[PDB]
Protein backbone atom coordinates (compact mmCIF):
# COMPACT_ATOMS: atom_id res chain seq x y z
CA UNK A 1 0.00 0.00 0.00
CA UNK A 2 3.10 2.10 0.47
CA UNK A 3 3.60 2.30 -3.23
CA UNK A 4 0.57 4.38 -3.79
CA UNK A 5 1.51 6.70 -1.03
CA UNK A 6 4.53 7.24 -3.22
CA UNK A 7 2.61 8.52 -6.20
CA UNK A 8 0.61 10.56 -3.74
CA UNK A 9 3.49 12.34 -2.21
CA UNK A 10 4.76 13.42 -5.57
CA UNK A 11 1.58 15.21 -6.56
CA UNK A 12 1.43 16.75 -3.17
CA UNK A 13 4.97 18.02 -3.31
CA UNK A 14 4.46 19.70 -6.63
CA UNK A 15 1.38 21.52 -5.39
CA UNK A 16 2.92 22.37 -1.98
CA UNK A 17 5.91 24.00 -3.73
CA UNK A 18 3.90 25.95 -6.27
CA UNK A 19 0.40 26.52 -4.90
CA UNK A 20 -2.41 27.63 -7.15
CA UNK A 21 -3.85 31.06 -6.63
CA UNK A 22 -6.72 33.18 -7.75
CA UNK A 23 -8.68 30.59 -9.60
CA UNK A 24 -12.11 32.29 -9.50
CA UNK A 25 -13.81 35.51 -8.46
CA UNK A 26 -16.73 36.40 -6.25
CA UNK A 27 -19.10 37.29 -9.07
CA UNK A 28 -18.99 33.85 -10.58
CA UNK A 29 -21.15 32.74 -7.67
CA UNK A 30 -24.59 33.41 -6.33
CA UNK A 31 -24.82 33.17 -2.60
CA UNK A 32 -27.61 31.10 -1.26
CA UNK A 33 -27.55 30.26 2.44
CA UNK A 34 -25.19 30.02 5.42
CA UNK A 35 -24.24 26.42 6.19
CA UNK A 36 -22.18 27.31 9.25
CA UNK A 37 -20.55 30.24 11.04
CA UNK A 38 -17.08 30.34 12.63
CA UNK A 39 -14.34 32.32 14.35
CA UNK A 40 -13.42 34.37 11.29
CA UNK A 41 -16.54 34.33 9.14
CA UNK A 42 -18.83 31.69 7.74
CA UNK A 43 -19.49 29.03 5.20
CA UNK A 44 -22.18 29.46 2.54
CA UNK A 45 -23.96 27.43 -0.01
CA UNK A 46 -23.14 29.09 -3.34
CA UNK A 47 -24.02 28.27 -6.89
CA UNK A 48 -21.56 28.69 -9.74
CA UNK A 49 -23.31 30.55 -12.58
CA UNK A 50 -21.53 29.09 -15.55
CA UNK A 51 -21.72 25.45 -14.57
CA UNK A 52 -24.73 25.48 -12.28
CA UNK A 53 -22.75 23.49 -9.70
CA UNK A 54 -23.30 24.04 -5.98
CA UNK A 55 -20.25 24.59 -3.72
CA UNK A 56 -19.55 25.49 -0.11
CA UNK A 57 -17.61 28.76 0.22
CA UNK A 58 -15.61 29.47 3.35
CA UNK A 59 -15.23 33.22 3.90
CA UNK A 60 -12.48 34.59 6.13
CA UNK A 61 -12.34 38.21 7.21
CA UNK A 62 -8.67 39.24 6.85
CA UNK A 63 -8.98 41.72 9.64
CA UNK A 64 -10.34 39.25 12.11
CA UNK A 65 -7.61 36.72 11.21
CA UNK A 66 -4.94 39.30 12.02
CA UNK A 67 -6.52 40.31 15.31
CA UNK A 68 -6.63 36.76 16.51
CA UNK A 69 -3.00 36.31 15.28
CA UNK A 70 -3.93 33.47 12.99
CA UNK A 71 -2.17 34.57 9.80
CA UNK A 72 0.23 31.66 9.62
CA UNK A 73 -2.40 29.10 10.40
CA UNK A 74 -4.68 30.54 7.71
CA UNK A 75 -1.90 30.35 5.16
CA UNK A 76 -1.26 26.75 6.18
CA UNK A 77 -4.94 25.92 5.81
CA UNK A 78 -5.13 27.03 2.23
CA UNK A 79 -1.69 25.85 1.14
CA UNK A 80 -2.29 22.35 2.48
CA UNK A 81 -5.88 22.00 1.39
CA UNK A 82 -5.02 22.90 -2.21
CA UNK A 83 -2.26 20.32 -2.33
CA UNK A 84 -3.88 17.21 -0.92
CA UNK A 85 -6.06 14.67 -2.66
CA UNK A 86 -7.84 11.77 -0.96
CA UNK A 87 -11.31 10.16 -1.07
CA UNK A 88 -12.20 11.23 2.51
CA UNK A 89 -10.82 14.78 2.40
CA UNK A 90 -12.96 17.65 1.12
CA UNK A 91 -11.89 18.96 -2.26
CA UNK A 92 -10.97 22.60 -2.71
CA UNK A 93 -12.21 23.78 -6.08
CA UNK A 94 -11.24 27.42 -6.07
CA UNK A 95 -9.65 30.06 -3.89
CA UNK A 96 -9.30 33.84 -4.25
CA UNK A 97 -9.29 37.00 -2.18
CA UNK A 98 -10.52 40.60 -2.42
CA UNK A 99 -10.03 43.80 -0.44
CA UNK A 100 -11.65 42.41 2.72
CA UNK A 101 -11.88 38.63 2.64
CA UNK A 102 -10.26 35.33 1.75
CA UNK A 103 -12.39 32.69 -0.03
CA UNK A 104 -12.04 28.95 -0.26
CA UNK A 105 -14.54 27.20 -2.47
CA UNK A 106 -15.01 23.49 -1.76
CA UNK A 107 -17.23 20.70 -2.88
CA UNK A 108 -20.62 20.84 -1.17
CA UNK A 109 -21.05 17.94 1.21
CA UNK A 110 -24.82 17.73 1.61
CA UNK A 111 -25.30 15.16 4.39
CA UNK A 112 -24.52 17.53 7.25
CA UNK A 113 -22.06 17.31 10.11
CA UNK A 114 -21.47 13.94 11.74
CA UNK A 115 -22.09 15.93 14.93
CA UNK A 116 -25.78 16.54 14.19
CA UNK A 117 -26.62 12.91 13.39
CA UNK A 118 -24.65 11.83 16.44
CA UNK A 119 -26.52 14.09 18.85
CA UNK A 120 -29.92 13.24 17.32
CA UNK A 121 -29.60 9.45 17.24
CA UNK A 122 -27.65 9.35 20.47
CA UNK A 123 -24.75 7.05 19.71
CA UNK A 124 -23.59 4.85 16.87
CA UNK A 125 -23.49 1.04 17.15
CA UNK A 126 -19.96 -0.44 17.15
CA UNK A 127 -20.22 -1.63 13.52
CA UNK A 128 -21.36 1.91 12.51
CA UNK A 129 -18.60 3.69 14.47
CA UNK A 130 -15.96 1.32 13.04
CA UNK A 131 -16.97 2.21 9.51
CA UNK A 132 -16.31 5.89 10.18
CA UNK A 133 -13.19 5.05 12.25
CA UNK A 134 -11.60 3.10 9.38
CA UNK A 135 -11.93 6.10 7.07
CA UNK A 136 -10.15 8.32 9.55
CA UNK A 137 -7.43 5.72 10.04
CA UNK A 138 -6.67 5.70 6.29
CA UNK A 139 -6.86 9.48 6.16
CA UNK A 140 -4.38 10.01 8.94
CA UNK A 141 -2.08 7.46 7.32
CA UNK A 142 -2.18 9.55 4.16
CA UNK A 143 -1.71 12.88 5.97
CA UNK A 144 1.09 11.71 8.25
CA UNK A 145 2.96 10.25 5.30
CA UNK A 146 3.14 13.80 3.93
CA UNK A 147 4.49 15.06 7.24
CA UNK A 148 1.17 16.68 8.06
CA UNK A 149 -0.51 16.88 11.46
CA UNK A 150 -4.25 17.56 11.37
CA UNK A 151 -4.86 18.58 14.98
CA UNK A 152 -8.64 19.23 14.92
CA UNK A 153 -10.55 15.93 14.74
CA UNK A 154 -14.13 16.24 16.08
CA UNK A 155 -17.62 15.34 14.84
CA UNK A 156 -18.25 19.03 13.94
CA UNK A 157 -15.43 18.87 11.39
CA UNK A 158 -16.58 15.64 9.72
CA UNK A 159 -19.26 15.86 7.01
CA UNK A 160 -21.32 13.00 5.67
CA UNK A 161 -21.52 12.76 1.89
CA UNK A 162 -24.30 11.50 -0.33
CA UNK A 163 -22.88 8.00 -0.15
CA UNK A 164 -22.74 8.03 3.62
CA UNK A 165 -18.94 8.33 3.56
CA UNK A 166 -16.97 10.90 5.57
CA UNK A 167 -15.38 14.07 4.25
CA UNK A 168 -12.85 15.67 6.58
CA UNK A 169 -13.04 19.48 6.58
CA UNK A 170 -11.49 22.51 8.39
CA UNK A 171 -7.70 22.47 7.89
CA UNK A 172 -7.30 25.57 10.07
CA UNK A 173 -4.70 23.95 12.34
CA UNK A 174 -3.12 21.57 9.82
CA UNK A 175 0.65 22.01 9.63
CA UNK A 176 3.52 20.49 7.75
CA UNK A 177 6.17 19.67 10.25
CA UNK A 178 9.07 17.26 10.58
CA UNK A 179 9.82 17.16 14.26
CA UNK A 180 7.84 18.70 17.02
CA UNK A 181 5.61 21.73 17.32
CA UNK A 182 4.35 23.74 20.27
CA UNK A 183 1.15 25.60 19.49
CA UNK A 184 -1.74 25.21 21.94
CA UNK A 185 -4.61 24.71 19.53
CA UNK A 186 -7.51 22.38 18.80
CA UNK A 187 -10.78 21.75 20.63
CA UNK A 188 -10.72 21.16 24.41
CA UNK A 189 -12.42 17.76 24.54
CA UNK A 190 -10.02 16.37 21.93
CA UNK A 191 -6.69 17.79 23.17
CA UNK A 192 -3.90 15.26 23.84
CA UNK A 193 -2.21 15.56 27.25
CA UNK A 194 1.18 16.56 25.82
CA UNK A 195 -0.46 19.55 24.18
CA UNK A 196 -1.98 20.73 27.45
CA UNK A 197 1.29 20.05 29.24
CA UNK A 198 3.15 22.30 26.78
CA UNK A 199 5.59 19.62 26.05
CA UNK A 200 6.34 19.85 22.36
CA UNK A 201 4.39 17.25 20.38
CA UNK A 202 3.99 15.44 17.09
CA UNK A 203 1.69 13.36 14.94
CA UNK A 204 0.79 11.17 17.89
CA UNK A 205 -1.77 13.82 18.90
CA UNK A 206 -3.98 12.78 15.97
CA UNK A 207 -4.04 9.18 17.21
CA UNK A 208 -5.14 10.30 20.68
CA UNK A 209 -7.86 12.34 19.00
CA UNK A 210 -8.99 9.27 17.09
CA UNK A 211 -9.31 7.60 20.49
CA UNK A 212 -11.58 10.37 21.68
CA UNK A 213 -13.70 10.26 18.54
CA UNK A 214 -14.36 6.53 18.60
CA UNK A 215 -15.31 6.79 22.25
CA UNK A 216 -17.70 9.64 21.47
CA UNK A 217 -19.26 7.88 18.49
CA UNK A 218 -19.89 4.66 20.47
CA UNK A 219 -20.83 6.11 23.90
CA UNK A 220 -22.60 9.26 22.63
CA UNK A 221 -20.60 11.51 24.93
CA UNK A 222 -16.89 12.28 25.15
CA UNK A 223 -14.56 10.45 27.55
CA UNK A 224 -13.67 13.70 29.25
CA UNK A 225 -16.24 16.47 29.67
CA UNK A 226 -17.07 19.29 32.13
CA UNK A 227 -18.69 22.74 31.98
CA UNK A 228 -15.50 24.67 31.54
CA UNK A 229 -12.38 23.87 29.53
CA UNK A 230 -10.06 24.06 32.50
CA UNK A 231 -11.91 21.24 34.26
CA UNK A 232 -11.76 19.21 31.10
CA UNK A 233 -8.00 19.67 30.91
CA UNK A 234 -7.65 18.30 34.47
CA UNK A 235 -9.41 15.14 33.52
CA UNK A 236 -7.47 14.58 30.32
CA UNK A 237 -4.20 14.89 32.14
CA UNK A 238 -5.17 12.40 34.88
CA UNK A 239 -5.98 10.08 32.01
CA UNK A 240 -8.61 8.18 33.85
CA UNK A 241 -11.28 6.81 31.61
CA UNK A 242 -14.35 4.77 32.32
CA UNK A 243 -16.18 2.79 29.64
CA UNK A 244 -19.90 2.26 29.18
CA UNK A 245 -21.00 -1.26 30.07
CA UNK A 246 -22.15 -1.79 26.54
CA UNK A 247 -18.62 -1.45 25.10
CA UNK A 248 -17.13 -4.66 23.71
CA UNK A 249 -13.89 -5.91 25.28
CA UNK A 250 -12.16 -5.40 21.95
CA UNK A 251 -13.27 -1.78 21.72
CA UNK A 252 -12.14 -1.13 25.31
CA UNK A 253 -8.74 -2.59 24.50
CA UNK A 254 -8.26 -0.50 21.34
CA UNK A 255 -9.29 2.62 23.27
CA UNK A 256 -6.89 1.92 26.11
CA UNK A 257 -4.00 1.86 23.63
CA UNK A 258 -5.06 5.07 21.79
CA UNK A 259 -5.97 6.97 24.96
CA UNK A 260 -2.54 6.23 26.35
CA UNK A 261 -1.12 9.17 28.24
CA UNK A 262 2.42 7.93 27.77
CA UNK A 263 3.58 8.57 24.27
CA UNK A 264 5.95 5.78 24.66
CA UNK A 265 3.13 3.32 24.46
CA UNK A 266 0.40 4.97 22.36
CA UNK A 267 -0.79 3.13 19.30
CA UNK A 268 0.10 4.75 16.02
CA UNK A 269 3.28 5.91 17.70
CA UNK A 270 5.19 2.64 17.86
CA UNK A 271 7.57 0.75 15.59
CA UNK A 272 4.72 -0.83 13.62
CA UNK A 273 3.09 2.58 13.31
CA UNK A 274 -0.46 2.57 11.95
CA UNK A 275 -0.31 -1.19 11.44
CA UNK A 276 -0.81 -1.63 15.16
CA UNK A 277 -4.19 0.02 14.67
CA UNK A 278 -5.12 -1.61 11.40
CA UNK A 279 -4.40 -5.07 12.81
CA UNK A 280 -6.10 -4.63 16.19
CA UNK A 281 -8.92 -7.10 16.85
CA UNK A 282 -11.62 -4.44 16.80
CA UNK A 283 -10.89 -4.02 13.08
CA UNK A 284 -10.69 -7.79 12.44
CA UNK A 285 -13.61 -7.63 10.09
CA UNK A 286 -12.49 -4.52 8.21
CA UNK A 287 -11.55 -4.62 4.61
CA UNK A 288 -9.28 -1.64 4.18
CA UNK A 289 -9.15 -1.83 0.42
CA UNK A 290 -12.90 -2.05 0.17
CA UNK A 291 -13.24 1.08 2.28
CA UNK A 292 -10.58 2.94 0.39
CA UNK A 293 -12.45 2.16 -2.75
CA UNK A 294 -15.78 3.12 -1.20
CA UNK A 295 -17.11 -0.28 -2.12
CA UNK A 296 -18.54 -0.82 1.33
CA UNK A 297 -22.20 0.12 1.80
CA UNK A 298 -22.66 2.85 4.40
CA UNK A 299 -24.78 1.97 7.40
CA UNK A 300 -26.42 5.36 7.21
CA UNK A 301 -27.46 7.47 4.23
CA UNK A 302 -28.65 11.02 4.81
CA UNK A 303 -31.94 12.14 3.24
CA UNK A 304 -31.23 14.27 0.09
CA UNK A 305 -33.89 16.09 -1.88
CA UNK A 306 -32.10 17.42 -4.91
CA UNK A 307 -28.95 19.57 -4.91
CA UNK A 308 -28.94 22.88 -3.18
CA UNK A 309 -30.85 21.04 -0.52
CA UNK A 310 -29.71 22.19 2.92
CA UNK A 311 -32.08 20.28 5.12
CA UNK A 312 -29.26 18.44 6.87
CA UNK A 313 -27.79 21.65 8.32
CA UNK A 314 -29.02 23.93 11.09
CA UNK A 315 -30.26 27.37 10.06
CA UNK A 316 -28.07 30.40 10.87
CA UNK A 317 -28.64 34.13 10.81
CA UNK A 318 -27.54 35.59 7.46
CA UNK A 319 -25.19 38.57 7.06
CA UNK A 320 -24.40 40.30 3.80
CA UNK A 321 -20.80 40.11 2.67
CA UNK A 322 -19.18 43.51 2.84
CA UNK A 323 -16.11 44.37 0.81
CA UNK A 324 -14.11 47.53 1.58
CA UNK A 325 -13.13 50.07 -1.03
CA UNK A 326 -9.63 49.85 0.41
CA UNK A 327 -7.35 46.81 0.37
CA UNK A 328 -6.89 45.40 3.85
CA UNK A 329 -3.79 43.47 4.94
CA UNK A 330 -2.46 43.04 1.46
CA UNK A 331 1.11 42.25 2.42
CA UNK A 332 0.18 39.65 5.05
CA UNK A 333 -1.79 37.55 2.59
CA UNK A 334 0.30 37.93 -0.54
CA UNK A 335 0.75 34.21 -1.01
CA UNK A 336 -2.92 33.35 -0.54
CA UNK B 1 -25.92 8.13 34.76
CA UNK B 2 -23.00 9.59 32.76
CA UNK B 3 -25.34 10.25 29.88
CA UNK B 4 -27.67 12.28 32.11
CA UNK B 5 -24.69 14.24 33.48
CA UNK B 6 -23.43 15.04 30.01
CA UNK B 7 -26.80 16.08 28.66
CA UNK B 8 -27.17 18.43 31.62
CA UNK B 9 -23.77 19.94 30.95
CA UNK B 10 -23.05 23.14 29.08
CA UNK B 11 -21.06 21.48 26.31
CA UNK B 12 -23.58 19.49 24.35
CA UNK B 13 -23.74 21.81 21.34
CA UNK B 14 -21.14 22.62 18.65
CA UNK B 15 -17.72 23.09 20.26
CA UNK B 16 -15.49 25.93 19.10
CA UNK B 17 -11.78 25.52 18.52
CA UNK B 18 -9.31 27.24 20.86
CA UNK B 19 -6.57 29.39 19.40
CA UNK B 20 -4.44 30.53 22.34
N1 LIG C 1 -17.49 21.44 2.11
C1 LIG C 1 -18.54 21.77 2.96
N2 LIG C 1 -19.77 21.33 2.68
C2 LIG C 1 -20.80 21.59 3.47
N3 LIG C 1 -20.66 22.24 4.60
C3 LIG C 1 -19.48 22.74 4.95
C4 LIG C 1 -18.35 22.48 4.15
N4 LIG C 1 -17.27 22.90 4.86
C5 LIG C 1 -17.67 23.47 5.96
N5 LIG C 1 -19.02 23.43 6.05
C6 LIG C 1 -19.85 23.76 7.20
O1 LIG C 1 -19.43 24.95 7.87
C7 LIG C 1 -18.96 24.63 9.21
C8 LIG C 1 -17.69 25.45 9.47
O2 LIG C 1 -16.74 25.01 8.48
P1 LIG C 1 -15.28 25.16 9.16
O3 LIG C 1 -14.32 24.93 8.05
O4 LIG C 1 -15.08 24.10 10.32
O5 LIG C 1 -15.16 26.68 9.63
P2 LIG C 1 -14.42 27.01 10.98
O6 LIG C 1 -12.83 26.78 10.85
O7 LIG C 1 -14.63 28.60 11.25
O8 LIG C 1 -14.96 26.30 12.16
C9 LIG C 1 -18.65 23.12 9.18
O9 LIG C 1 -18.77 22.52 10.47
C10 LIG C 1 -19.80 22.62 8.24
O10 LIG C 1 -21.04 22.62 8.95
SR1 LIG D 1 -14.49 23.97 12.61
SR1 LIG E 1 -10.97 26.19 12.02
Amino acid sequence: VKEFLAKAKEDFLKKWETPSQNTAQLDQFDRIKTLGTGSFGRVMLVKHKESGNHYAMKILDKQKVVKLKQIEHTLNEKRILQAVNFPFLVKLEFSFKDNSNLYMVMEYVAGGEMFSHLRRIGRFSEPHARFYAAQIVLTFEYLHSLDLIYRDLKPENLLIDQQGYIQVTDFGFAKRVKGRTWTLCGTPEYLAPEIILSKGYNKAVDWWALGVLIYEMAAGYPPFFADQPIQIYEKIVSGKVRFPSHFSSDLKDLLRNLLQVDLTKRFGNLKNGVNDIKNHKWFATTDWIAIYQRKVEAPFIPKFKGPGDTSNFDDYEEEEIRVSINEKCGKEFTEF
Amino acid sequence: TTYADFIASGRTGRRASIHD
